[PDB]
RNA sequence: UAGUUGGGCACUCUAGCGAGACUGCCGGUGACAAACCGGAGGAAGGUGGGGAUGACGUCAAAUCAUCAUGCCCCUUAUGACCUGGGCUACACACGUGCUACAAUGGGAAGUACAACGAGUCGCUAGACCGCGAGGUCAUGCAAAUCUCUUAAAGCUUCUCUCAGUUCGGAUUGCAGGCUGCAACUCGCCUGCAUGAAGCCGGAAUCGCUAGUAAUCGCGGAUCAGCACGCCGCGGUGAAUACGUUC
């Protein structure tokens, strides 16, 4: 996977936005196109609207979700069945 | 082919038994050009034959070939709207080929764990005039005799 | 069935490369520089009867041999035209360019020149049969051991395209030692492209 | 001194190699060679058609013929003579 | 004094040298039995002596490289026949009738484009 | 026997250990190396003391219902958080990126010709 | 969109991996030989014309 | 210690020039021809093997998406820029392959033999670290000089004993190595763990006549990274051809 020396990855703009909202009593939805961003404890407790190709699907972060990419929690394509 | 009979490539004699027939046996048992494994299996089987029977394995193998090699085969002929078999004497080249083919195939089908053991058992049975290979020769002769009414073709 | 390009078939057997230079790290750069040079020269000297451009490279220099059946027109008065061409080529390439003009004796035996002539006539709405016939006449009189020509497209603006060709003498395309020149040209007409292919079999090698 | 010659056509390569040997020997320097080196060959396979038709291919090859020349006890004149002797543009020459 | 020879088979090339002796064969500084662990191949190498009736008369030193063991065995056999020619021209007739002088030219046929091997073609489905 | 699973008797000790869940061939070699017991002996030929030493190593290891609970917890964690992988597990489709247009029979199950 | 794509390819890439090769003669993106910076089609065409030094039809 | 060093190119090899193979010579048949059969010699004999080479044409076959192009169409949009997504979907059907179902085998140790090609910020020695993928230091080479690269089948031992297994290697969990700005959609690889179907395959159907089939590896183009595909290379290496009814 992602090599250890490299650290995590998180788009700087997304990381900056979450850090700005850190000092907040109540969190506001963060609209992002950054599928690549990795989830952080700072991300915990927020609602992030991740772009899924055509619209920003909201996702509530939690300590269970940490350690994964945001895009994985926003399915791209819909398949109801046949 | 259409042009006519083609040259038959030759075979050198076996290194230790000095027989072309043993070389042909190695060729038949060989797979994927693994001639080393093939030759080792043949020699192990011959050793087993000499052990379990005091006779020379080469003589035993020749006896098995005599017992298994057919004489009359059946070739299918389509006559108008009816297709049926026709008896045909086997030229000696195809005789040895069929003998080796039957021996190797039925040996591979035997139940013994190792191929050389299977081959040795099959060879000894064929020499004693019994086993699957001898049964195949009997069935071939039986089919030829049954369709013997068509020998004029 | 399809046929190998007559020149490409003999390149390295009896035909030699037009790009007569060697390079390892600069191979791609030199090749693209040659392509741009050839394209620019064709555009610039289109009216001049230019056939072959042989490019050689010696350090920063570039030696360009241009074959033409109108050497005087290409050279200009007192070499004015060739000198202006050298300046333009120096600008385009970024390095010194020596230009050498060559006289195409017997222009009728050049595949590209014959094809260009036929294409010009077709653009002028000459009968394709007559154009090819006179081309073959001139080539044979020049002394070609054989010639072959083909024009394909919407002949006379016909709705259904077809190909009509002519030949005289011998054009043994399968003979490798045979010295056969080949060229393909396009005539743009009111109804689109017409392809003019010419084979000229000269004395074999 | 060591001279490596490379070319796409062995005929012109041999011509240039003979010229180098002739000028050196005339100058009096000792020459060993020419020594043929294993010609490099590269192969390029391209689909003959411009669309689909994968099975029909065509193969082109680029060959680099190479010659080696060794000059021993080179006289002072030989260096300038070899540098003045000009090969065709189709031959690549390397010194030492 | 030594009698030289060159043998070739597939990509294998063998420089053979006969010297009068007991029939010992060494290949690339190792004994024949070590180098060729196949009895059939060793017999193949010794074929020239059998036809020329020179069993044990000459020992062989072979510097061989290229190809595999079977190809190198054929090259050793070819070089031995050539070295025997040098030893005595009269062996030429016997060696020729044995075919040992003939250079086996069966080489690996080149792969063809559009075919998975020299002649094997891709599995074909009509529809 | 060792971890509650009756490993084969006549088989060699390394292979009989592999029959335990959560233990592969490499792990079996490592534990036998720690215990000092030769890998060739059959488990029937193993002495009581060697068996007890093997038991201590395995207990130190994590296997059987413990490992099964752990892996099920991980898979359940994915499914509950609603990851893409969780939905893959829920719908019985390849989770590691394979293409589902063909193949995928291992996850999907037997083919339904409909 | 050939001209726009060619211009975009000519411009410096935003990231290293984004850089990709086109046939500088026709702009074809697929099957571009680094040695010649040409697509297979243009390479075959120019090789036939004999304007690629050294290259010639292979056969053995 | 090593073809190392000296020394020599003799051999091999490399690559220019040549020789050779032409029914040329001999016997027989043949319409005194063409030619055919056999023999000698020779490395090669009747086109020696293979490649390139693809007639006039055929299927309004394929390609307006390589390129070019008449005509028609759009022109603040069918043109242009950006991020993200899709081309990777998945109840199903088909084609082409890879791996298997095992003992002519799996596994452990030791030992032997290639060829074609690629290499500059690229091929990387050697050493050290790491179980491994790889990482660090660092060496030679723009190369018949160094490297990728001690090839795998093979051969010799030891073990496994016919078991859905020590066959099988899917799927899955975990923990990691790389490339890249970035590996979730969606890369490859490694270790641990798990261990799926599969016991040789219905009707039917495919390739191949010899260094071929089969089988074993190796290199290459594309390429930051990524092939069971393609192109090429060599290793080992068979069975069969009675005959032209179908
Ligand atoms: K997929
Ligand atoms: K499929
Ligand atoms: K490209
Ligand atoms: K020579
Ligand atoms: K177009
Ligand atoms: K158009
Ligand atoms: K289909
Ligand atoms: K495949
Ligand atoms: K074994
Ligand atoms: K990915
Ligand atoms: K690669
Ligand atoms: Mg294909
Ligand atoms: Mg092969
Ligand atoms: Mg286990
Ligand atoms: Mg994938
Ligand atoms: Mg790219
Ligand atoms: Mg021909
Ligand atoms: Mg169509
Ligand atoms: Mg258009
Ligand atoms: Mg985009
Ligand atoms: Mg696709
Ligand atoms: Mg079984
Ligand atoms: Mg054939
Ligand atoms: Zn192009």
């Amino acid at each position: 996977g992602r090599s250890l020396k490299k650290g995590p990855f998180v788009d700087d703009h997304l990381m900056k936005k979450v850090e700005a909202q850190q000092g907040a009593e109540k969190k506001k939805v963060i609209k992002t196109w950054s599928r690549r961003s990795t989830i952080f404890p700072s991300f915990v407790g927020f609602t992030i609207a991740v772009y899924d190709g055509r619209k920003h699907v909201p996702v509530y972060i939690q300590e269970d979700m940490v350690g994964h990419k945001l895009g994985e929690f926003a399915p791209t394509r819909t398949y109801r069945g046949h | 082919p259409r042009k006519g009979p083609v040259a038959k490539r030759d075979v050198l004699p076996d290194p230790i038994y000095n027989s072309k027939l043993v070389t042909r046996l190695i060729n038949r048992v060989m797979v994927d050009g693994k001639r080393g494994i093939a030759a080792n299996i043949i020699y192990n089987s011959f050793d087993i034959i000499k052990e379990s029977t005091g006779n020379d394995p080469l003589e035993v193998f020749e006896q098995a070939m005599k017992n298994v090699m057919p004489v009359l085969e059946v070739k299918a002929r389509r006559v108008g709207g009816s297709n049926y078999q026709v008896p045909v004497e086997v030229r000696p080249e195809r005789r040895t080929t069929l003998g080796l083919r039957w021996v190797v195939n039925y040996a591979r089908l035997r139940g013994e764990h190792t191929m050389e053991e299977r081959l040795a058992k099959e060879i000894m049975d064929a020499a004693n005039n019994t086993g699957a290979s001898v049964k195949k020769r009997e069935d071939t002769h039986k089919m030829a005799d049954a369709n013997r009414a068509f020998a004029h073709y | 069935g399809q046929k190998v390009h007559p020149i490409g078939m003999r390149v390295g057997i009896i035909r030699d490369w037009d790009a007569k230079w060697y390079a390892e790290k600069e191979y791609a750069e030199f090749l693209h520089e040659d392509l741009r040079i050839r394209k620019f020269i064709a555009t610039k000297l289109a009216d001049a009867a230019v056939s072959t451009i042989e490019i050689e490279r010696a350090a920063n220099r570039v030696n360009i041999s241009i074959h033409t059946a109108k050497p005087g027109m290409v050279i200009g008065k007192g070499g004015s035209e060739v000198e202006n061409l050298r300046k333009e080529l120096n600008k385009l390439t970024g390095k010194r360019v020596h230009i050498n003009i060559v006289e195409i004796k017997k222009p009728d035996l050049d595949a590209k020149l014959v094809g260009e002539g036929i294409a010009r006539q077709l653009e002028n709405r000459v009968a394709f049969r007559r154009a090819q016939k006179q081309a073959i006449q001139r080539a044979m009189r020049a002394g070609a051991k054989g010639i072959k020509t083909q024009v394909s497209g919407r002949l006379n603006g016909a709705d259904i395209a077809r190909s009509e060709g002519y030949s005289e003498g011998t054009v043994p395309l399968h003979t490798l030692r045979a010295d056969i020149d080949y060229a393909w040209e396009e005539a743009d007409t009111t109804y689109g492209k017409l392809g003019v292919k010419v084979w000229i079999y000269r004395g074999e090698i | 001194i060591r001279i490596r010659l490379k070319a796409y056509e062995h005929r012109i390569l041999d011509q240039s190699a003979d010229k180098i040997v002739e000028t050196a020997k005339r100058t009096g320097a000792d020459v060993s060679g020419p020594i043929p080196l294993p010609t490099e060959r590269s192969l390029y396979t391209v689909i003959r058609a411009t669309h689909k038709y994968k099975d029909s291919r065509e193969q082109f090859e680029m060959r680099t013929h190479k010659r080696l020349i060794d000059i021993v006890n080179p006289t002072p004149k030989t260096v300038d003579a070899l540098m003045k002797l000009d090969l065709p543009s189709g031959v690549n020459i390397e010194i030492k | 004094v030594q009698y030289s020879g060159t043998g070739r088979r597939k990509n294998a090339v063998a420089r053979v040298r006969l010297v009068p002796g007991t029939g010992k064969i060494t290949v690339n500084k190792k004994d024949v039995e070590e180098y060729i662990p196949h009895a059939d191949l060793r017999e193949v190498i010794n074929q020239p002596f059998g036809v020329t009736e020179t069993k044990g008369a000459y020992d062989v030193i072979v510097n061989v490289n290229g190809g595999g063991y079977a190809g190198q065995s054929g090259a050793i056999r070819h070089g031995i026949a050539r070295a025997l020619l040098q030893v005595d021209p009269d062996f030429r007739s016997a060696l020729k009738r044995a075919g040992l002088l003939t250079r086996d030219a069966r080489m690996v046929e080149r792969k063809k484009p559009g075919l998975k091997k020299a002649r094997k073609a891709s599995q074909f489905s009509k529809r | 026997r060792i971890a509650g699973v009756d490993i084969p008797r006549d088989k060699r000790v390394v292979v009989s250990l592999t029959y335990i869940y959560g233990i592969g061939n490499t792990t079996a070699k490592k534990v036998l190396a720690n215990v000092g017991v030769s890998e060739d002996v059959r488990v029937r030929d193993l002495t009581n003391e060697q068996t007890d030493a093997i038991r201590a190593e395995i207990d130190k290891l994590k296997v059987e219902g413990d490992l099964r609970r752990e892996v099920n917890l991980n898979i359940k964690r994915l499914m509950e958080i609603g990851s893409y992988r969780g939905i893959r597990h829920r719908r019985g489709l390849p989770t590691r990126g394979q293409n589902t247009k063909n193949n995928a029979r291992t996850r999907k199950g037997p083919t339904k010709t409909v | 969109a050939k001209k726009s794509m060619i211009a975009k390819n000519k411009r410096p890439a935003k990231h290293s991996t984004q850089a990709y090769t086109r046939c500088e003669r026709c702009g074809r993106p697929h099957s571009v030989y680094r040695k010649f910076h040409l697509c297979r089609i243009c390479f075959r065409e120019l090789a036939y014309k004999g304007q690629i030094p050294g290259v010639k039809k292979a056969s053995w």
